[PDB]
């Protein structure tokens, strides 16, 4: 109009050599890069924020003209919990290729950050929310059939594609039942439901590894959020 | 037109932070109008520095010697260490005319796009520097990163016998509450200092 | 500009803060595209407000009742009074999720220059509200005005038996020392909080 | 936020373009400090306007009479009609000190995407106004919308015997090619004016 | 701390346009983290360019040869000369994909803080380049400076038998009249192009 | 408040390497440097303009958040006339040391620009307005008494101080009566009155020279506006 009001969460911040602040925001209408020349340094990571942006003559970068602080989470200043939004923010940014992106993905992302902020087990939240986000991106792991031959109900890891192989195609022992159950039903069933059914910290690395393999095989990019795991 | 020379300068200048394509060109055409003595002095100065400057072995503040000027200087309060994210903060807290202690530079902020972790940051070489009858001022940022790094540092340094402190979260100088962020105000309030007891 | 109605709207709108001539016009031509239900609701909201809105007799926070919602509310800590410059600060310190006490609104800041003294500000009605076993948090600005008002308030309230405190001058949340004003840093430093005592 | 009157004002104000929540509040607390004569005059100005303001029957420029001041005025060149998207453009092209003709306001721009066609815009009442020995300047925007509306208007007006013209796509005043969009330059070039013919 | 080396880099970087003290430091601490191969390539590239680059003797476009690539190139329309203020405009009007003629660079804008005049600008070497059956496009800025330089150039070139033209003052691409300056609109209007005669 | 609305005339513009626009404005409350990061390129020389400026944390440079175009003079795009606002703008900026500066100086400056815009003789306007501005700066040439010995009614040039010497202190012939008359009464009498009494172009260089000598002797600075004469 052609300034606009937008609301969202700060997922990245740069403070440039000049002294500007370039920020990426995840928004309900999401996908927003913008720069606040030079007061407005409440544009810190994971702050929910309202902004007035002027785009202008097709500048590749909109610019900030007012920023609010609609909602913060001071709890996120803690180390273990903090270690589950970077991966959450960096994960979400990598997962969605830029056209993609309603309001559903945004509500789920915001939820994941309250989750890692207030909940005893931030890692478990981050795991569940990450696989849940896979649904809203339309990149769902096929779990019903062996990734190689098609056989129903595969139980074994798939080192090449992140999915599952049957016992004939597999060279590795079967996943533990808690891992299989999660893999099979996590994307589909409620976030609440999954928080109620955690997975032993011992079996979680296998869950992270499958997510990494799956996502790097399926989505293009230099998936730098894995430094996040 | 295609002189890899002008095209080459624009690129390298633009590879620099804060300086976009339009500004790089603006910059190349200014370097053109300059005499030769200066261009050389800009280039030599560059080469140079890159050579004389390295990280200090004790604290990791930038220098060109065996120890940083701060480490060397004998009039500096040898009992307080101010942990910081970047060498630029040392200048900021130095040109602040209120601190004559020692500094320590973790080279970054915990986690940004990947696990910069306490092994990607100079956190190890700090431990041995911390003893009793000493104070460790935590002057990392205030982003969830700085907040997180600090609490990690607090935990770590705890077992050693030093006093650990964090810089004051608070309203900045020259502002009015109306334009001050909510979380700041709440911190400037809960962290209020008593100016007079009855 | 011809239709006096349009010239009249531009004027009145432009009389508002943060809205210049160019923006007033921009605004009049937007009001034109709107359906009458809104214009009325905007007008009424303004008037309802101008009529229903008055200053609280106890503290001078804005309301439409006998006492402000803060004064009324019984779950609010009746022992702490947060003196503030403007009703907007009450919101700011309220949406800050860290204070459930009472507020007090001097409708401004002192300023010796313009003969504006503690008689042009609601400083009198505060005294009687202050007793012992109470705390008076001074949350006026940090300009020489806010700084001055506060010290004046401190002096005044002193004889009464309450604890007087001032909000923390300090670095704002989400900043790095490099871009923080000098006088702020010196205050964030001298006002440093000890996080651990050996 | 408690006093519903304040919550009510913030809402209605925030419903205005170029004014977000933070700014609405900033605005409500300023209206509070004001004397009632103004609030009323603002309210009345709004209402007077909402009542007195209507679209001109001939051209659809905003007024409070039978015909707009432009239509009425007899010294205005009765032979040129400047078609525009919004009444604000009439001011812009009026405060431009270079046009004394008649205007016409399509209250918008075409947009095939949203079924918005020449029936949602005042394109009909224009046809009868166009005759021969007249000129129709197309001053719609330059977005694909303005570009499209204009070409539609050109097609439509063609059968009538008037000269149709479009405003000049070109570099804006006070700029240098370096910061001028590519497509603009190409238009400022192909549309170059000859200042001298040998 | 006082290494003339860091203090020296900040200065020289900051002596550069668009880059203030805070940004220079930000820049020095980034150069520190860089390997040596790059610093050298930045410094050599600098030295260099300064050497290979000089002004073209014919037109004064920047190059490293006897004639600029534009002057040399044989496929370029040898009959049109585009006068410009700065070598950067040559790029701008070159990356514009709509002009294959010759350029001419007055090195600046007539008068800024003192009489840059037609003797401080390469206006002389242009005259001999202008002949008949040629066109001189005046592409100087649009400030009173560019406007003035151009009219001066027009006067001067007149006696020679070439067609003189000025680039189109007009609305920029990707804008709407509402946010377009008044004087621009008046020019985009008076300079309107006819898209169809009846 | 702490953004403010200000109105004034653009006397200088920079377009930086970054692509910003730093401008100096002369305003009724005058003396204003500001920067518009990156639309708002109607901030060209000699445009009368309304701006919304946010100062902020004592940044040495306020910043633009909206600019209007209140009034331009397209006539100033002409060469001879143009050559009389630079000197006017550059002259005014040099003449006033920065505290100084009401509304009177601003009205006179704006007047001088309409003058050089619409009037047949821009040089004469620039001369008159420059000496008139000397009054509003409180730097008035003493004209009643020889600059060296004090003798009433000096007629001769003063090469060292820009004022006037008597015949005993002078080594140069007396000024022509038109020049003397201007020198003696221009600062005091109406701008209208002086436009009605021009000075022959032949005698004007002497008038410019006295102004230069006077102003460089009396006011500090690297008076770069003399490139303006
Ligand atoms: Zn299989
Ligand atoms: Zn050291
Ligand atoms: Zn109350
Ligand atoms: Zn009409
Ligand atoms: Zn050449
Ligand atoms: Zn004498």
């Amino acid at each position: 109009s052609r300034t606009a009001n937008r609301s969202g969460i700060v997922i990245r911040r740069r403070v440039t050599p000049a002294g500007d602040i370039i920020v990426t925001l995840l928004t309900p209408q999401g996908k927003l890069k913008a720069i606040a020349r030079g007061l407005s340094s409440s544009l810190n990571l994971f702050h929910h924020v309202g902004v007035q942006v002027y785009q202008g003559p097709h500048n590749d970068l909109a610019s900030v003209k007012q920023a609010v602080l609609e909602g913060a989470l001071p709890t996120l200043a803690e180390p273990e919990r903090y270690a589950f939004a970077h991966l959450m923010a960096e994960f979400a940014d990598a997962l969605f290729q830029e056209g993609e992106f309603s309001e559903q993905a945004f509500d789920l992302f915001a939820a994941s950050l309250r989750g890692v902020a207030h909940q005893p087990d931030p890692e478990w939240v981050a795991l569940v929310m990450s696989y849940k986000l896979l649904g809203l991106a339309g990149v769902i792991p096929q779990t019903a059939r062996c990734a190689r031959c098609g056989a129903p109900d595969p139980e074994h890891p798939d080192p090449l594609g992140g999915q599952l192989l049957c016992s004939k195609c597999a060279a590795l022992p079967p996943y533990p039942p808690a891992v299989l159950d999660f893999l099979r039903h996590a994307v589909r069933r409620t976030v609440r439901a999954s928080f109620e059914q955690p997975v032993p910290s011992a079996d979680r690395p296998a869950l992270w590894r499958a997510l990494e393999k799956f996502v790097t095989v399926q989505v293009g990019g230099v998936h730098s959020w894995r430094q996040l795991v | 037109k295609y002189p890899p020379s002008l095209v080459s300068l624009i690129r390298e200048l633009s590879r620099l932070p804060g300086i976009g394509p339009k500004s790089a060109q603006r910059l190349a055409f200014h370097l053109f109008e300059q005499p030769r003595e200066d261009i050389e002095r800009l280039a030599s100065a560059l080469l140079e520095a890159k050579r004389d400057l390295h990280v200090c072995p004790i604290c990791f503040n930038i220098t060109d010697a065996e120890k940083c000027d701060v480490c060397a200087d004998p009039s500096r309060d040898q009992r307080t260490i101010c942990v910081v994210e970047e060498p630029g903060d040392v200048i900021a807290l130095e040109r602040s005319g209120e601190y004559r202690g020692l500094y320590h530079v973790l080279h970054g902020v915990l986690s940004p796009m990947n696990g910069v972790g306490p092994d990607k940051l100079h956190i190890k070489p700090l431990l041995p520097r911390v003893g009793q009858g000493m104070e460790v001022i935590l002057a990392t940022g205030t982003t969830v990163e700085g907040d997180a790094t600090a609490l990690y540092l607090q935990r770590l340094l705890e077992p050693l016998g030093a006093a650990i402190s964090r810089i004051a979260y608070g309203v900045p100088v020259g502002g009015s509450l109306e334009y001050t962020d909510e979380v700041t105000l709440g911190r400037a309030l809960t962290g209020r200092q008593t100016v007079s007891k009855p």
